[PDB]
């Protein structure tokens, strides 16, 4: 008890995972102590095999009495999987050396059966060997043996096919091969940045070929030599000139591994009509982009967007006539040969400098609209779409089109000013953002990371980056030894928070002269980086010497380096003096300051109006002092990286407070005073006081806050390529096509993953009424993702560490899909464990031999901690349910389930199909698929062929992001649907399941990990500062609150460069922002496309 | 071409001869391919499905599907393959013939499904001695009748 | 030349291979084409336009468009084909010009104008 | 600039032929007109009609399509 | 390599890579490198006898 | 053993040798260290020991000067002559 503990040590040193648990039932009958006839006491039954065994593998043994419950299992699966190595791939002679023994009476068996099964073999011998006639897979296994009565063809199959019973994905498609799966020593990464030219060919292996790297090189040298003399020429050409109109599928294609990009343009010959060979403007030109790289990302995006598109549109001829066999015609239409071909046309006009044939006509009228601007008009046609004043025609199920934008939020689950401040920020920032972005996509490429086998991957691996990029910044020693390709990004991390610094310390740089040096602590001269302490890092510390014991460690660790420097010695004095106490200064002083301010970090949740600039504590933090348990114990543990969670929350309240300080002064205390203080004198009865608390609202936005809108990515875009169309006409056609693009591939996804995922197609996306007693599953399905996100570990290197530390269903290989199934798992795994709890129960999960990281008391506890804090069931959600120290004990239980059960079996069965949960059956029938899939005929001869365990990985990875995206948008629709009136409204049901919104839904939504930095942090435009005109016109006769009015609102970087910079955008800007954001759903490794192509066709549509 | 991208095993540790061979004689490189693919055809049969398409699901080698010994019984043993393939598909249904795979190994004939779930080996020993003691009984059979008539 | 660009879409494959056999034996690159050319004139007809450009609209490939099972049954297509392409130009005209094109996908004489307003599939 | 951009796109839209784009201007594109401008696709004609030939004549200047040759005769 | 900050750090055990490049280094004054002294040393031993 | 096989000591016939060519090689990387000028006049190969003894005997002072870099607080610069 229970497979649990096989599931974990039988993927650990060997093995053929039903193995162990065939002996453990044959050898105990699930029986945790025993005893027996000849000798043997435990689950195994092994008393001679005490000592040797245990000692002679990964975990050694005590004494007789004591077989333990883990240690002896480990031991007897190491025992087999040398049996299973000492002999050969059969495992059949080393059952029957473990159950006769090795070398007594036995030996002579085990010769014996290297004849044949034959009759050396004895009574329980041959029978104990018959048993295991499953998997495998031993030549005398089919030899061990050797309607019912009947002859006739299906006789003769029935009685030869002896079904097998196992299989592991891991053994007969995806084998793990040599070169893949070797973490690569801390030297040959010296090698192979030096001897490689492109990293990326280290995965590719047609042999061959060990050994060695030394070998490997010289084959991913000569790859990438034979891939620029003619994969480009070949894959150019012949895709460049028609590739709809020419056309082919390309459903039966090679799997086109060299190709990337390269020379393709696609001027179909023909669809040109008016040839202008020059410009219009001095716009116009090609891509208007400022990153190098751009005419190469977006060539990579379309051929992988136009191949995709192609196949989508031949598959979908090909389920059509799939179709006609039962009737000859229904409508089929059915399918996306319009937008593709509307595609086609759009980039032979960018290349061709002019025939916008893509543009219907004309008329009318541009009625209704209108989200935004632009006015737009539905066309009596294929399902949507809307048409432009051009009118360039976006097809449905696109990210731009305003009928989708609105229907989507439409029902569904002299100096001057502060606001000029505000969108200089915004506006320099987001410019910042996309550089950075840059830099990481290319480092989080170099080899370490990618070529060799996985290792942290992915949201670790830029968490990698980023921890030593901001270690390289505070102390530079550190810095001298990091990568090229990744000093960039420490580069641009650095000079951006050295800008912030070197605005706030004189934020006077603007209309006014006041308002002095927001900065906490200006002398200590460093970048300062945000020292944001973690939640759940100080969880883990407050666990085991909780209270006091952190905060005499972050004391002390920043006394070690008060003493351990001589010049943050000075400027901890100069500091101390000025405060409390005359030139000498006592180690009294010092010590009872850092006790204080190491209390705001050990017992108040600070940091995870006012801001978290001032914990901006004056000593340095990077020696480790030894706790009374050994563990060395440093700050920057308790700190935090990523910036993700980091940079662009930090940013906001910088640029707030930058520009609250450049209207008049400090934020906290002034601005709200004053703002109060006309709101406490005038009044409750004023009928111009709402127009006060207008005001109120213009401080927040600047400030930050922000209300939790930045509503979507999209809705901006909208209004910015409308009005890019104006000036820049082939930039204009440019972002029509990879928005385009993004959203086929998402519409595409949003098809093939409803026919062929079960749980997906009878009921989520169902039309309607109702599942009945779903609602209790998909109440709990979503407060599962709820209480994740509310509880995870908001870290990286946290996260798999504590999972790694209590030792496509591995996440050795494929991890990109992995990631995803365990972080999507666990919701459903956590969300069942609350609901079964709750009120009512069904303790599946409190009787557990999976129970590690949980004995019998923490167990209980995670019960009593779900049932204090909800009812039958969204409810808290509450700073207590987060700040519980046994709170953590939950996730971990929920992490290692998931990772135990739900998604560590080498093969998809009948696990929890009948059984629980809504979402857990969910993501079995992804993990299902995605076995499906990967044993299809395309992939699987892809890989014997290439290998290259990254390319599956960046195929399987968009499938199941997208797939996600569709599951936990369509289980909130149907609670919404229930909430909306019961009398049966659910036409509005019906309006918000259809693939036109699920492809939209699968856009907007559905993180989406690991990227660097963020969706939004890449485009935004915050506008308005509507309300804030009403106030500053409304109130200018009216008394002071005018006078503060005129302050807030209108009618690479040095710190002064940032003023300088134009306070809206760049058409080169938001072109960048676009062409960045859209990389994390639109791939550029061109073969990954054709990958998911023949992914979706195997499947089905 | 399916065969030869599927390549059998058995089959693919000869087929890297043959190819050198020829290639060495006249102008080679599609003659090379010609007598590969030709000799590949003289060896393996393609099993294909009952789909229109029609895709093929798998390449298994015409030597070890023979029952008895001699090459008149690979045939005959075709004909228990294909009767087992199909019994699959209708009887689990779901299993569209899109989704089965027949893969081999060094000697075993092995047909899965695509979710691991169904997945019946058949191997030279019992397909051969079934058939031969369901054709003895069967050619009773016919005895008896056709000596009925006399 | 109308027939070498745009290609059946099918004959590529082939009409490359019978490009280079022909360089192979007698080896005038410009004799290999006019035996690939030939080639590919004998097997696609090249609809073409009303207008007296007159640009071509597409390549079908003479086999796909087959009637009944005598060759002459291309033929017989070729005219119902011509008298659709008539259909659909003649039919709520919002706009023609060039912008309607037709191909063949591996098996479908489709005829498509460049939008999604007219998809027209003709199957053999 | 509005009823330039249409006009270059109409020069644009079917050839360097800017006859053709004046008379889909005056004809309009799209309504009776689409099929005078399809007709003139195939010489001047008579499937054009009292303002459309003559206005299409006035423009005999340039430039300089086919049919500008061919209007007269 | 090491700084005084990094001294601090170090794990107080070992690493499976310290004691196998000491263990490496420090045969390397009783077992060569240079794979002829080896052949050498053979012949000169056979030579004289066992 | 890197550096006492550069030629001068090896390649060529023998001269100091061998508890010598080692002693050499300290006593350049050692009067390489205290008087810097010298240092500029030594082989590359031969650089990176007296880099490696620098930095040795230099973490070792900065530990000495302030040993409190600890548990404790006190325990004042065990060093000479800081």
């Amino acid at each position: 008890d229970y497979d649990g503990l096989f599931q974990k040590a039988a993927d650990a040193n060997g093995v053929s995972y039903d193995l162990l648990r065939k002996v453990a039932w044959t050898e105990s009958r699930f029986v945790p102590t025993a005893k027996s006839k000849t000798g043997p006491l435990g689950m195994m039954q092994f008393t001679k095999a005490t000592a040797k065994a245990l000692g002679l593998r990964v975990t050694d043994g005590p004494d007789d009495d004591r077989l333990n419950p883990e240690l002896a299992i480990n031991a007897a699966a190491k025992q087999l999987a040398g049996l299973v190595g000492k002999f050969d791939g059969d495992e059949l002679k080393a059952a029957l050396a473990y159950n006769q023994g090795e070398g007594r009476l036995g030996n002579p068996q085990l010769e014996a059966y290297s004849k044949g099964d034959f009759a050396s073999i004895s009574e329980e011998g041959r029978n104990y060997m018959r048993n295991l006639l499953d998997v495998a897979k031993s030549p005398m296994a089919g030899q061990l043996e050797t309607a019912e009565l009947s002859n006739s063809v299906a006789g003769m199959a029935f009685r030869a096919g002896r079904l097998d019973n196992g299989f592991d994905v891991f053994k007969d498609t995806i084998t793990p091969t040599r070169w893949n799966s070797h973490i690569w020593t801390p030297e040959e990464l010296e090698k192979i940045r030096t001897e490689v030219k492109n990293p990326a060919y280290i995965n590719v292996v047609t042999g061959g070929s060990p050994e060695n790297l030394d070998d490997l090189i010289k084959l991913a040298n000569e790859n990438f030599e034979n891939d620029s003399r003619a994969a480009e020429a070949g894959l150019g050409a012949k895709l460049s000139a028609g590739i709809i109109g020419a056309g082919v599928d390309p459903l039966s294609y090679v799997p086109m591994v060299g190709v990337t990009g390269k020379g393709f343009k696609l001027i179909n010959k023909a669809l040109v009509v008016g040839a202008e060979s020059a410009a219009l403007n001095v716009a116009s030109e090609g891509l208007r982009t400022s990153v190098a790289g751009g005419d190469a990302d977006y060539a990579g995006a379309a051929l992988g967007g136009f191949v995709f598109g192609a196949g989508m549109s031949a598959i979908s001829d090909a389920v059509a006539a799939g179709l006609k066999r039962s009737k000859p015609e229904a409508e089929f239409d059915n399918e996306f040969i319009g937008p593709m071909m509307r595609l086609e046309a759009r980039e032979t006009a960018r290349n061709a400098n002019s025939a916008d044939l893509s543009r219907m006509n004309t008329e009318n009228m541009k009625f209704e609209g209108e989200h935004n601007g632009v006015p737009y008009e539905d066309l009596p046609t294929e399902r949507g779409a809307v048409v432009l004043h051009d009118g360039s025609v976006l097809s449905a199920s696109n990210p731009i089109n305003p009928k989708t934008l609105k229907e989507f939020s439409e029902v569904d689950p002299f100096g001057a000013t502060a606001s000029d401040i505000h969108e200089r920020l915004h506006g320099t920032d987001q410019r910042t953002y996309n550089d950075l972005y840059k830099a990481m996509s290319d480092a989080m490429k170099d080899p370490e990371f990618s070529t060799g086998g996985a290792k942290m991957s992915r949201e670790e691996t830029r968490y990698t980056i980023y921890r030593r990029a901001a270690l390289a910044i505070e102390r530079p020693e550190l810095q001298k030894a990091l990568t090229p390709s990744e000093r960039i990004v420490m580069d641009i991390i650095k000079r951006h928070f050295d800008t912030k610094r070197e605005l706030m310390e004189n934020p006077a740089i603007f209309g006014n002269t006041k308002a002095v040096s927001i900065f906490p602590e200006s002398r200590h001269k460093g970048t300062y980086v945000p020292h944001v302490y973690d939640r759940h890092a100080k969880a883990l510390m407050i666990q085991r010497y909780g209270a006091e014991g952190l905060q005499e460690g972050i004391a002390r660790s920043w006394m070690n380096s008060y003493v351990s420097r001589p010049e943050v010695k000075a400027r901890v004095d100069e500091m101390l003096k000025e405060l409390h106490g005359v030139k000498e200064v006592t180690p009294e002083m010092v010590e009872k300051y850092a006790m204080d301010k190491a209390y705001g970090i050990s017992h108040s949740d600070q940091f995870t109006n006012n801001s978290f600039l001032e914990a901006r504590n004056l000593f340095d933090s990077d020696l480790s002092i030894t706790m009374p348990d050994g563990q060395q114990f440093s700050v920057n543990d308790l700190r935090d990286f990523d910036m993700f969670r980091i940079m662009p929350a930090y940013d906001r309240r910088v640029n707030g407070d930058i520009a609250i300080m450049g209207s008049t002064g400090k934020t906290t205390k002034e601005l709200k005073d004053e703002i109060l203080a006309l709101k406490a004198k005038a009044e409750g009865d004023g009928k111009k006081t709402g127009e006060v608390h207008a005001l109120m609202d213009t401080v927040k936005i600047l400030t930050g806050r922000a209300r939790r809108n930045q509503d979507t990515v999209w809705e901006t875009s909208l209004r910015a390529i409308n009005d890019l169309g104006f000036f820049a006409k082939n930039a204009y056609m440019g972002a029509q096509n990879i928005t385009e693009i993004a959203g086929m591939i998402v519409t595409g996804n949003v098809r093939a993953l409803g026919h062929g995922i079960p749980i997906l197609r009878d009921t989520l996306y169902k039309s309607k009424p109702v599942s009945a007693k779903e609602l209790k599953e998909l109440h709990a399905s979503l407060f599962g993702k709820e209480v994740d996100q509310l509880i995870r570990p908001k870290r990286a290197d946290i996260v798999q560490r504590l999972r790694e530390a209590t030792d496509s269903p591995w996440t050795k290989l494929l991890n990109g899909t992995t990631n995803y199934l365990l972080d999507a798992a666990r919701q459903g795994m956590l969300g069942d464990v609350i609901s079964a709890t709750l009120t009512g129960k069904t303790t599946r999960w409190e009787k557990e031999g999976f129970l590690r990281g949980a004995s019998v008391t923490p167990e209980q506890m995670a019960g009593i901690k779900s049932l204090i804090k909800e009812h039958m069931f969204t409810v808290k959600d509450k700073q207590a349910f987060s700040m519980d120290p046994r709170a953590m004990d939950l996730w971990r239980l929920a992490d290692k389930v998931a990772d135990e059960a739900m998604l560590r079996p080498h093969k998809v069965s009948l696990q929890d199909s009948h059984a629980f949960g809504a979402l857990g059956k969910m993501v079995m029938q992804f993990k299902s698929f995605t076995i499906k899939s990967l044993n299809s005929k395309f992939l699987r001869t892809f890989y014997d062929g290439y290998k290259n365990n990254r390319a599956i990985d960046a195929a399987l990875s968009i499938i199941t992001s997208m797939g996600l995206a569709g599951g936990f948008y369509a289980m909130a629709a149907h609670v919404k649907a229930y909430a909306l009136p019961k009398e049966k409204r659910k036409e509005y049901l019906e309006r918000a399941l259809d693939p036109t919104m699920i492809a939209h839904a699968a856009l907007s939504r559905s993180s989406q990990l690991g990227a660097p930095l963020a969706m939004v942090d890449l485009v935004g435009g915050v506008l308005g500062f509507e309300s804030s005109k009403m106030a500053r016109s409304t109130i200018l006769p009216k008394d002071t609150v005018k006078e503060r009015d005129p302050n807030k609102p209108y009618t690479l970087m040095n710190a002064a460069g940032v003023v300088n910079s134009p306070n809206k955008a760049t058409e080169q800007d938001f072109m960048t922002g676009l062409m960045n954001s859209t990389k994390e759903l639109v791939p550029n490794d061109p073969l990954t496309q054709q990958l998911v192509l023949k992914i979706y066709e195997a499947n089905g549509v | 071409a399916p065969e030869i991208a599927r390549m059998p095993a058995s089959l693919r540790e000869s087929a890297r001869k043959i190819y050198d061979s020829v290639k060495y004689r006249s102008g080679n490189e599609s003659m090379a391919m010609e007598q590969m693919t030709k000799f590949l055809k003289e060896s393996t049969y393609t099993f294909t499905g009952d789909d229109v398409d029609g895709d093929t699901v798998g390449v298994i080698p015409k030597n070890m599907m023979q029952v008895n010994s001699d090459p008149k019984s690979w045939e005959q043993g075709r004909d228990i393959l294909e009767e087992a393939r199909k019994g699959i598909i209708a009887s689990n249904p779901w299993i569209t013939n899109k989704q089965l795979t027949m893969y081999s190994q060094g000697d075993s004939i092995y047909l899965m499904d695509t979710t691991g779930q169904v997945r019946v080996r058949y191997d030279k020993e019992l397909l051969s001695k079934v058939w031969s003691e369901n054709q003895k009984k069967l050619e009773e059979k016919a005895r008896e009748k056709a000596l009925a008539d006399v």
